[PDB]
């Protein structure tokens, strides 16, 4: 089938590129640069992206049916979900670091401690609201109702109280994790876009233009499909009436490779389209 | 010229509150961690407040601990003590001492003045035996104190101290660690000892030679003093 | 297991170093120039009318030029010290024509050199009032020191200024090739130069010094982000 | 004609000197030390890193008690460092951002530093107002000065950029005896155990023997074939070794009056920018532009070791009295000590 | 969306209860479930009944035991508790899937 | 030009008084270098080292 295989090119991919990435900051002491920090963290955010929702989400989806009991029904999605805001707000710090070092280059803001410090506030901001993550997640048995199903399977969903509270959290989750660091990522690539845009140093500064907006339109089409339908499901109620209901998991389910298939295409369109990177790899 | 003056003295009536500062004119203030250090009317001297280069070190002793605070005006270059619960153990003489403290340093090195203030336990005990011993002018006078505690330090220093008072004024430092002489200091004097035992040995001593010489360990706060050897001749 | 004294000594070093990160804080946002030129160039006019040291400021950005004429002519052994600078300054005297292949082969000589091989010169082709005089006057004429100027026709592309004679534009724009060849046959990427003309009573010189290193600090910026 | 004959009398004399150099070679060094047996692989290890400089340092150099040294850089800073503790005893502001020497006195009262302001400056440390105030300068160089050596508390060596070197007494401050004679930049000196006689190496690829007391120079060294730009006493006082551009050190000697031996090899190409012997006389230490130290048998010419650690160019080189430590510092703003 | 339930108390053991959950606010097109929590314990299901009240499913431990209905007048769901014991005191709640799993206030059965 | 001459002339006096040096052989003076090299191997620490009793930079 297309989708375990997509999933298995995908796993290996993202795996080897983030520690190869890792690894190669760690031999080599002249990529120990301020400037990497953030993606040192975003390769760690990769690889718990990668390990912790990938094969969770291929076995659930070809299973239909959690194993795991409730103690990992409220661990796990804590873990999943803490782990893609991180990636997330990570590159919108990358976005904002190089606005800063671009479009106003003299007051000289890249230092180490804004790094470490802008860091910890991405880990404490992500792990601090993806509380409700751990809190909320029971595991609940489905009936579908149909003549063709017969059989039950347990779910590891959300259970609410009260119709207000999971609405205005997946409000505050969709703002967060969505539309925040795709406005502070638009404004900055924008504005770096106005900025660099005799001859040779102009056609080769028009090309970092070009492959600065190619890495706005990836993260911004990437993580379009499952914000929109996670938002559609659970805040305005779509998705819930036993129509088809492994049309839906087929299409949460590709709405989800889109995410990874993200995190593992980070190494090569942050790294490994640069040549000093090349030239500064093959050093270690 | 380096100069330390202290006010703020006079009769207190007893429980209530009193205010001391030094003045210092002459030196690099901001750097010189400070010491106040007291001495009764009749008795030996003792320690009673340390505050740090910078503020961010303070320590007291056991008698003023709770009652007393210390703290320096760095811009304006003073130094104060706020007393307050005074009662009449606090009658004194009131010595606002500098000290720095760096790798070959000397601390202790120039006393104040002194402000009279008149109201109306796990340590080192540093033993001076003697209380008075006299002398003829041209010969050799040693002088020794015992410590109870090891003062000999793992990195090989040995933090004794040796002030001489004369009669009328401030202690002045005569030798620092047991063995170095400080700066304006006759060379006659000399620091000899090990471990617990101690000797200052003053060679053709001269008749500006007399007061009481005191002893005093720097291994752990509280810095405990002797209880001097007066030389009369 | 410190003593009194060296933890006393500690807490002295850890105050020596409070200070120094705030030098650091002030010395990290500060521009060195090095500035140089020839001795009829011009060069402390500049520097007077906006010595080793000086200090100023454009737009809240302290630049802080230096001008090395204490010592003798060979500069090849004190130079190793300006190699982290962020622009040399070469000043031209351009109006003594006889005087000007020895500018040259000190440009080429400078900008050859393997310490400086990623710093940028900034380059005021000084004294432009005398030149414009002497192409006007028509009595030293610039192909009997460069020949090539006999075949040399300004290009269309030029800026010229309100008022400028065709004599005038040619004259400025031949030195200015004839200096932007030696700056564009080596270092392509590494270092540029930033050719600008420049009277005696010029004013705006501080401003082209603060634009020049704005640009210089963002092609640093795109070269160490991984991002050129 | 008479500019004639004096030049052909001096090229003469140049080649008689030339022949007495011949005629006393009966040897080699390398001949001589055949049967010694060698030293092995040294694996000396980074035991402290000193982190307090802004940009790079360009001068170190040991007290005298071989605990504490002091550091130039050249951000306008002198630190004097407790080496033991990795402790900052002090920092002094210099006056001028561009400094090229530094010195530590052998008492240890004053320090002295230089560079490109032509002024030795001399700071007292041991003052009575607990600040390091500066002494006195010296100006009377008219380059920019390049070494610095105290002889006593009063009197200083100083070596300069408009090819002269001179002798300064402090208490008055007027230099007492300069020592004409090169023709390029001095570059560095170094004294004699007995400080009687010192040497200076020149840009001119040739080194001279100065003395103190009289003020001749008393012999010329001419080996190399580019800038030498470090130089060293061997512990006894009867050779040193020079370090230059063309990426070799060399051992000439002052009783023999000729080289005996050169420290090179093919897969060096950069120059020496430091050079130091070790307490018995047998590790010469030579820092070089490929941002790593090298340790040559000083009687084999073989390489013993590689002290390798600094991002950048090695500028600085120093080992202490008792033989116990070499501190390198570097352009990357470090020290380092490695036994 | 509001779901109330009734019928529960502290009735003795081997009797017999008839809850009742009214629903009001979602399409009565749907499969509401019947939980329960007890106090100490987990959250374990009890029964399910589907969108026209045709189909039934519950749990090993009440099969047989409970029985649930589905009246699509007044949009109610019964479930009739028949032969308790004692091991059954808990919290019942009335359970639907809108987006995530709603629940209501639930009722205390004591035995 | 007599500047020249006063320059040339102290050079070739300069020469002259660096020619008449006594000048002892070059194998007397290696065995000399390696004699003092050899009679001062156990009082380097960084030929032969220490161990960790003794060091310091411990
Ligand atoms: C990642 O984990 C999974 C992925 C897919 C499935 C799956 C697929 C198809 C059908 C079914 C299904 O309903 N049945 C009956 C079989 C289940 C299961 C698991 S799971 O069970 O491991 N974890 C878990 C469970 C329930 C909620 C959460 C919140 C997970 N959060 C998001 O979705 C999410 C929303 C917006 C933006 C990013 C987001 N995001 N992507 C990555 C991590 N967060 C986590």
């Amino acid at each position: 089938w297309v989708l375990i295989a997509g999933y298995i090119i995908v796993f290996v991919v993202a795996l080897i590129g983030n520690v190869l990435v890792c690894v190669a900051v760690w031999k080599n002491h002249h990529m120990r640069t301020v400037t990497n920090y953030f993606i040192v963290n975003l390769s760690l955010a990769d690889v718990l992206v990668t390990i912790t929702c990938l094969p969770a989400t291929l076995v659930v989806d070809i299973t239909e049916t959690w194993f795991f009991g409730q103690s990992l029904c409220k661990v796990i999605p804590y873990l999943q979900t803490v782990s893609v805001s991180v990636s997330v707000l990570t590159l919108s710090c990358i976005a904002l670091d190089r606005w800063y070092a671009i479009c106003h280059p003299l007051m000289f803001k890249s230092t180490a401690k804004r790094a470490r410090n802008s860091i910890v506030i991405i880990w404490i901001v992500s792990c601090i609201i993806m509380i409700p993550q751990a809190i909320v997640m029971e595991c609940s048995t489905v009936f579908p109702g149909l003549a063709n199903k017969t059989t039950l399977f347990t779910v590891c969903d959300e259970r609410w109280g009260g119709e207000i509270y999971p609405k205005m959290y997946h409000i505050c989750f969709f703002l967060v994790t969505y539309m925040a660091p795709l406005c502070l990522m638009v404004l900055a690539y924008l504005q770096i876009f106005r900025k660099l845009w005799e001859i040779k140093q102009i056609r080769a500064r028009r090309k970092t233009a070009r492959m600065l907006m190619v890495v706005l339109l990836v993260f911004a089409i990437c993580y379009l499909p499952i914000s929109i339908l996670n938002v559609l499901k659970r805040v305005f109620g779509m998705f819930a009436h036993t129509e088809d209901r492994e049309t839906v998991y087929a299409w949460f389910t590709f709405s989800h490779w889109l995410v990874y298939a993200n995190s593992a295409a980070n190494p090569i369109i942050y790294n490994f389209l640069s040549g000093k990177f090349r030239e500064e790899f093959k050093a270690a | 010229d380096v100069q330390l003056v202290e006010s703020g003295g006079g009769l207190v009536q007893p429980g209530g509150s009193r205010k001391l500062s030094c003045s210092a004119s002459g030196f690099a203030f901001s750097s010189f961690g400070m010491h106040w250090v007291r001495q009764a009317p009749e008795k030996g001297l003792e320690w009673v407040a340390y505050i740090s280069s910078g503020s961010g070190t303070i320590y007291y002793a056991d008698t003023v601990k709770g009652r007393f605070t210390i703290s320096r005006d760095d811009p304006k270059n003073t130094l104060f003590l706020q007393m307050t619960s005074l009662r009449s153990e606090d009658t004194a003489m009131y010595y606002c001492v500098r000290s720095i403290y760096y790798y070959g340093s000397s601390p202790f090195d120039f006393w104040g003045q002194g402000t009279t203030l008149t109201v109306s336990g796990s340590d080192i005990v540093m033993t001076q035996a003697t209380s008075s011993v006299p002398v003829t002018p041209g010969e050799s006078v040693s002088i020794s104190c015992r410590s109870s505690k090891s003062l000999l330090h793992s990195n090989g220093n040995t933090y004794l101290y040796w002030f001489l008072q004369r009669p009328g004024q401030s202690p002045q430092l005569l030798i620092y660690r047991m063995s170095n002489l400080a700066s304006g200091v006759p060379d006659r004097f000399s620091g000899s000892g090990s471990g617990t035992a101690f000797t200052l040995t003053i060679s053709r001593l001269e008749a500006e030679d007399v007061g009481v010489y005191y002893c005093m360990q720097h291994l752990e706060y509280p810095l405990t003093f002797g209880a001097g050897t007066k030389l009369e001749l | 297991t410190l003593s009194a004294e060296d933890k006393a000594a500690v807490e002295r070093s850890k105050m020596i170093e409070k200070q120094l990160q705030k030098d650091k804080q002030v010395y990290r946002r500060t521009l060195r120039l090095l500035l140089l030129g020839a001795d009829n160039s011009g060069k402390s006019t500049i520097v007077k009318q906006m010595i080793f040291e000086t200090k100023f400021q454009v737009d809240k950005v302290n630049f802080h030029m230096f001008d090395v004429g204490g010592q003798r002519d060979e500069r090849r052994k004190w130079i190793q010290c300006f190699n982290d600078v962020t622009a040399i300054i070469f000043v031209v005297d351009s109006s003594d024509y006889n005087r000007l292949q020895e500018a040259l082969n000190d440009f080429k000589s400078i900008w050859n050199n393997r310490w400086l091989r990623t710093i940028s010169v900034i380059l005021f082709l000084n004294k432009q009032d005398l030149l414009a005089e002497k192409v006007l006057a028509g009595k030293s004429k610039i192909e009997d020191y460069f020949p090539e100027f006999a075949r040399y026709t300004t290009p269309e592309d030029a800026t010229p200024e309100p008022g400028e004679d065709p004599r005038v534009t040619r004259a400025k724009y031949f030195i200015r090739k004839e200096f932007v060849d030696i700056s564009t046959a080596s270092g392509d990427g590494r270092h540029i130069c930033y050719p600008h003309f420049t009277c005696a009573v010029d004013t705006e010189n501080a401003r082209r010094i603060f634009n020049d290193c704005k640009d210089i600090i963002l092609q640093m910026n795109l070269r160490e982000y991984n991002l050129v | 004609s008479e500019l004639d004959q004096l030049r052909q009398e001096a090229e003469q004399l140049k080649n008689q000197i030339r022949d007495a150099r011949k005629a006393c070679a009966d040897a080699t060094l390398s001949q001589i030390t055949n049967n010694i047996d060698p030293v092995g692989r040294i694996q000396m290890r980074t035991r402290r890193t000193l982190r307090g400089h802004l940009a790079k340092i360009y001068a170190m150099h040991w007290g005298t008690d071989s605990r504490l040294l002091v550091s130039a850089s050249q951000d306008g800073k002198l630190i004097i460092w407790d080496s033991y503790t990795t402790n900052k005893v002090h920092a002094i502001p210099l006056r001028s951002s561009w400094v090229m020497t530094c010195a530590y006195a052998p008492s240890g009262n004053y320090v002295a530093c230089g560079g490109l302001d032509n002024i030795c400056s001399i700071y007292n440390l041991k003052t009575r107002e607990g600040n390091v105030r500066v002494s006195r300068e010296l100006a009377g160089h008219t380059g920019y000065l390049s070494c610095c050596r105290f002889l006593d508390d009063n009197q200083i060596v100083t070596s300069s950029g408009d090819t002269t070197c001179a002798l300064w007494d402090i208490e008055t401050g007027q230099q007492t005896t300069t020592f004409t004679g090169h023709t390029g930049d001095v570059m560095s000196l170094s004294l004699a155990p007995d400080t009687r006689l010192f040497v200076s190496g020149a840009c001119d690829a040739s080194a001279k023997l100065w003395d103190v007391r009289e003020g001749m120079c008393r012999q010329t060294f001419t080996g190399h074939e580019s800038d030498i730009n470090a130089i060293c006493f061997f512990p006894n006082g009867n050779a040193f070794a020079t370090g230059s551009d063309d990426a070799t050190c060399r051992l000439f000697d002052l009783r023999a009056d000729q080289e005996l031996m050169t420290y090179s090899h093919d897969n060096i190409i950069c120059g020496i920018t430091s050079v130091s012997f070790s307490k018995s006389g047998r590790l010469l230490l030579a820092g070089y532009d490929d941002f790593n130290c090298n340790v040559w048998d000083a009687l084999k010419a073989d390489r013993a070791g590689v002290l390798a650690g600094h991002d950048n160019r090695v500028s600085c080189l120093g080992v202490t009295d008792d033989g116990m430590a070499v501190a390198t510092g570097s352009w990357d703003s470090f020290l380092k000590i490695w036994n | 969306v509001q779901l109330v339930e009734s019928g529960g108390g502290l009735v003795q053991a081997g009797g017999s209860l008839r809850l009742s959950c009214a629903a009001s606010g979602f399409p009565v097109g749907r499969v509401m479930y019947w939980y329960r929590q007890a106090p100490g314990k987990e959250r374990e299901w009890v029964a399910a009944i589907s969108s026209h009240g045709d189909m039934t499913a519950y749990a090993d431990s009440v099969k047989g035991r409970f029985t649930i209905s589905r009246d699509n007048a007044k949009n109610t769901v019964y479930l009739q508790m028949n032969s308790l014991k004692p091991e059954d005191t808990a919290v019942y709640y009335c359970e639907v899937y809108v987006g995530y799993f709603y629940h209501g206030q639930g009722t205390q059965v004591t035995v | 030009n007599t500047a020249s001459i006063a320059q040339a002339r102290k050079l070739v006096e300069q020469l002259k008084m660096e020619a008449n040096i006594d000048r002892i052989k070059v194998s007397k003076a290696a065995a000399d270098l390696m004699a003092y090299c050899e009679a001062h191997a156990k009082e380097d620490p960084l030929l032969t080292p220490v161990p960790a009793s003794e060091n310091p930079f411990r």
